[PDB]
RNA sequence: GGGAUGACCCCAGGCGGUAGGGGAGCGUUCCCGAUGCCGAUGAAGGCCGACCCGCGAGGGCGGCUGGAGGUAAGGGAAGUG
RNA sequence: GGUGGAGCCUGGGAGUGAGGGCGCGAGCGAUAACGUCCGCGUCCGAGCGCGGGAACAACCGAGACCGCCAGCUAAGGCCCC
RNA sequence: CCGUGAGGGAAAGGUGAAAAGAACCCCGGGAGGGGAGUGAAAUAGAGCCUGAAACCGUGGGCUUACAAGCAGUCACGGCCCCGCAAGGGGUUGUGGCGUGCCUAUUGAAGCAUGAGCCGGCGACUCACGGUCGUGGGCGAGCUUAAGCCGUUGAGGCGGAGG
């Protein structure tokens, strides 16, 4: 049995948040818990939330027995990007895109 | 024992009991074929001449195939010239039964 | 073709007629082509760069912007611009030699008649139009609705009687047209009609 | 009536991109690079089917010309002693002779040395 | 004789008009028009009969 | 030549190709065919295929998806690649 | 003599009307130019398809309908690459 | 929305038969999600029919750190996969060979033009005349126009004229 959480439309760049997600993959839930707290990235917050909801969802829904949880697989896909206008020199105006991440943590049970 | 036989303008090394694919020849299926006249024995010294006569190989005509399609293509740059032609090549199959 | 089975309530008798012996499938086809052309609505239209609702103004300057070069946005090269050689209203009708029309009529009958499929009748009595009534007289005349019928009579009452049948198509005699003959499996007339059909061809 | 592109152009492009599966970069994923790549895979294949024949004959020969020098003569003469003895059986494809059946080779070198 | 059989003789179909569509058919690119200049231009040459 | 007045066997030849000329086909939208036929025991569209037919454009078939349409043979007309 | 993708007549559709290299014959140039202008041929143009020339449109070989893990040759080659 | 003004002038349609539009519970500040429930279908959940391509991502198979290249093609071999095997699919180590597409030019891989990639829009037409060809009707003739009558998308009449 396995359990997930998906945070959707998180306003943060997929490239940026993917990096911390890589930090905790295949980690026991307890090392994953410690790694994000002491990681310094705006995306350690957002992942830790998804981590938990999946940990919650695991025990609390699918009857998964917390102590053996690890992170089976996990990843952030790229949501729809909001575009804004950035006025520039000589009348010019580019557009910058504030992006979006769909964070997914998927939990499964250790075999010990 | 083996022969070295000649069919469709090519020359193959045959054992008796061997299924081997050969240029398409005119015959019904299941019929027998006497394969002219070959070129060598596998007990040696007979080689000789163009073709050692009185020996022959008898293979039975198994069936008439068409090989996997080759797509033959021709392109010529800057002249706006392309050609596509599919070609799959008729052939027959036979089983080598005994050697004369 | 020649020997044609009339129905008068007394006799089963046959009639000999006219009716060219050989037929010309092209000639037939050519009249059908005509008939379905001249009835074309001719109705499709579209807007040229000229008729489109935008302005005459030149989009950019044409040198030194480094975009490509342009006229008005109504130009067909633009999305939502004019159409190029698309449809305007036109009239698809043209005039067949009268003599071809006439031949093709006489022929289309004959083709039916040498199939035997043509039947002449008198008076019905599946008159007084009620499809239920007609449906009787028909089953008597051997029409079971096992093949399409083109009914030609000047009788208004026998017409409306037949009309709603899926397998029956109805016509006055001056309505005789080779299209409607060819789409119908067999042909049926009365001895008015058939007389005006004569007095028509030749 | 109006007939717009609809389903046609997608099927044409799709036909190509299957042909290119396995190529590098856009040449597998882009209709255009895929086409361009293919054109050349076309003529290359053709060319090399012509020269697949050339390629093999040389390998046949080198193996032949190899085994003779073992028995003390060269290729160029070996063919003559064989074109003479009438033995045009060798059909250099059977230098599969020379490897698998050595004593059948030796006896052929003999009718070859007697020219 | 039914509608399904009607159809014309071998000519007078004739249809199969001409083209500026693909390579292969000729009729392609420059489209019968031949490269060039004033004839290839849209409103064409000046009226040959004079 | 084979006399089958032919759609077909045999034999002999020709078949690099730009501007161009010629010829045969494939496919797309629409009409007659149609008050019909296919369809929820699954339409059009999509995703796969190492399978079958075609020289090729293409057509089949099969599986998955999809969920309400599609439209043979023969012919007609174009906002047809 | 010569049956040839030979010829001539009538008629429908053309494209071309910037050529280029090389051999040979001249003129211009300086018995210069990958120069220039003519003539006869050729080849590239359109054969940047194939083999040779180390590589290289036009020099030597040779006119590619398709397929083969069959053979003989051309120019050019046979010490090793 | 742009423009002082005349004036310019867009984008943007679709849950399901039915809102039955997901009470309640769990993580959460929320957003979002996980169970529950509805539903024939919920990767039909409202950023809602189908859901292509470019593009980004996770998992797997084969592979790569003494080679050098228009990226392919021919061959053999190693590994993985489908199987009845002589079989086929994937991948690619080594060896042969190999100067992108279009355009324009006597000549382009060309260090000459155009193109970041994908999807969709995108250019030889119609009318009337003319001229050849072709499929048919009638032939010393052929043929009607405007109009009149009639018509389930029924045709016929009309001979001025050409
Ligand atoms: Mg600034
Ligand atoms: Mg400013
Ligand atoms: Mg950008
Ligand atoms: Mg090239
Ligand atoms: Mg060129
Ligand atoms: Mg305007
Ligand atoms: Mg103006
Ligand atoms: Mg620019
Ligand atoms: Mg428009
Ligand atoms: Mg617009
Ligand atoms: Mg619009
Ligand atoms: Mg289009
Ligand atoms: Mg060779
Ligand atoms: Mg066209
Ligand atoms: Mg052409
Ligand atoms: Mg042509
Ligand atoms: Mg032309
Ligand atoms: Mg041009
Ligand atoms: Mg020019
Ligand atoms: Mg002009
Ligand atoms: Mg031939
Ligand atoms: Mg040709
Ligand atoms: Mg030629
Ligand atoms: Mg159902
Ligand atoms: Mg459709
Ligand atoms: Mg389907
Ligand atoms: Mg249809
Ligand atoms: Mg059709
Ligand atoms: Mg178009
Ligand atoms: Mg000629
Ligand atoms: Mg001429
Ligand atoms: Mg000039
Ligand atoms: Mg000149
Ligand atoms: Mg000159
Ligand atoms: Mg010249
Ligand atoms: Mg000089
Ligand atoms: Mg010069
Ligand atoms: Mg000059
Ligand atoms: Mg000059
Ligand atoms: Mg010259
Ligand atoms: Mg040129
Ligand atoms: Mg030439
Ligand atoms: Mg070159
Ligand atoms: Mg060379
Ligand atoms: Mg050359
Ligand atoms: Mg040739
Ligand atoms: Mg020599
Ligand atoms: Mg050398
Ligand atoms: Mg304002
Ligand atoms: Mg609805
Ligand atoms: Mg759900
Ligand atoms: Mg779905
Ligand atoms: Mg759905
Ligand atoms: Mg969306
Ligand atoms: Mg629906
Ligand atoms: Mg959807
Ligand atoms: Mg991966
Ligand atoms: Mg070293
Ligand atoms: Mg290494
Ligand atoms: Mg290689
Ligand atoms: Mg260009
Ligand atoms: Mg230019
Ligand atoms: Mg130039
Ligand atoms: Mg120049
Ligand atoms: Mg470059
Ligand atoms: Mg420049
Ligand atoms: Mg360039
Ligand atoms: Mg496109
Ligand atoms: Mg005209
Ligand atoms: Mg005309
Ligand atoms: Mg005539
Ligand atoms: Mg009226």
């Amino acid at each position: 049995m396995e359990a997930k959480a998906i945070a959707r439309y998180v306003r943060i760049s997929p490239r940026k948040v993917r990096l911390v997600v890589d930090l905790i993959r295949g980690k026991s839930l307890e090392e994953a818990r410690n790694i994000l707290r002491y990681t310094n990235k705006r995306g350690a917050y957002f992942v830790a939330k998804v981590l938990e909801s999946a940990a919650a969802n695991a025990v609390n829904n699918h009857d998964m027995l917390e102590d053996r949880l690890y992170v089976k697989a996990a990843y952030v896909d790229e949501g729809p990007a909001l575009k804004r206008v950035l006025p520039r020199a000589r009348g010019r105006a580019d557009i910058i895109k504030k992006r979006t991440s769909h964070i997914t943590v998927i939990l499964g049970e250790k075999h010990g | 024992m083996f022969a070295i036989v000649k069919t469709g303008g090519k020359q193959y090394r045959v054992e008796p009991g061997l299924k081997l694919r050969v240029e398409k020849l005119d015959a019904e299926p299941g019929a027998t074929v006497e394969l002219p006249v070959l070129l060598l024995g596998g007990e040696k010294t007979v080689v000789g001449t163009p073709v050692v006569e009185g020996a022959s190989v008898v293979a039975e005509v198994l069936g008439h195939g068409r090989g996997k399609k080759i797509l033959v293509s021709k392109f010529k740059a800057k002249v706006q010239y392309r050609r596509k032609k599919g070609h799959r090549q008729p052939y027959t199959e036979l089983l080598i039964k005994e050697i004369r | 073709v020649y020997q044609i089975p009339v129905l008068s309530p007394s006799g089963r008798r046959e009639l000999a007629a006219d009716l060219p012996a050989e037929i010309n499938p092209h000639l037939l086809w050519e009249v059908v082509r005509w008939q379905l052309a001249k009835r074309r609505r001719g109705t499709a239209s579209t807007k040229t760069r000229g008729e489109v609702a935008y302005s005459g103004r030149k989009i950019w300057p044409q040198k030194h912007t480094g975009r490509a070069r342009h006229g008005d946005i109504g130009a067909p090269i633009f999305v939502g611009g004019g159409v190029v050689f698309g449809p305007k209203p036109r009239d698809y009708s043209y005039t067949l030699p009268k003599k071809v029309r006439k031949k093709g009529l006489a022929m289309a009958v004959a083709d039916r008649a040498r199939e035997g499929k043509l039947l002449l009748v008198e008076a019905f009595a599946g008159v007084n139009g009620k499809t239920k009534e007609f449906l009787a007289w028909a089953k008597e005349a051997g029409l079971d609705g096992s093949e399409s019928v083109l009914l030609v009579t000047g009788n208004e009452l026998v017409r409306r009687a037949a009309r709603n049948l899926p397998w029956v198509v109805t016509l006055a005699p001056e309505g005789l047209n080779v299209y409607d003959i060819v789409r119908t499996e067999r042909l049926v007339m009365d001895l008015d009609a058939w007389e005006v059909f004569q007095n028509r061809i030749g | 009536p109006r007939a717009k592109t609809g389903v046609v152009r997608r099927r044409k492009h799709k036909k190509i991109l299957k042909l290119a599966k396995g190529y590098w970069g856009l040449r597998s994923k882009s209709f255009r690079k895929a086409r361009e790549t293919l054109f050349a895979a076309g003529n290359y294949a053709y060319a090399h089917r012509k020269r697949r024949k050339r390629d093999f004959r040389r390998l046949w020969i080198v193996r032949i010309n190899a085994a003779c020098r073992q028995h003390g003569l060269n290729y160029s003469t070996f063919i003559h002693g064989l074109k003479k003895a009438g033995i045009e059986v060798d059909r250099k494809n059977l230098a599969d002779l020379a490897v698998r059946e050595p004593q059948v080779f030796a006896e052929l070198v003999e009718r070859a040395k007697a020219a | 004789m039914k509608l399904s059989d009607l159809r014309p003789n071998p000519g007078a179909n004739k249809r199969r008009k001409r083209v500026g569509r693909g390579p292969g058919s000729g009729h392609g690119k420059t489209a019968t028009r031949g490269h060039k200049g004033q004839k290839s231009r849209s409103g064409g040459l000046k009226d040959p009969r004079r």
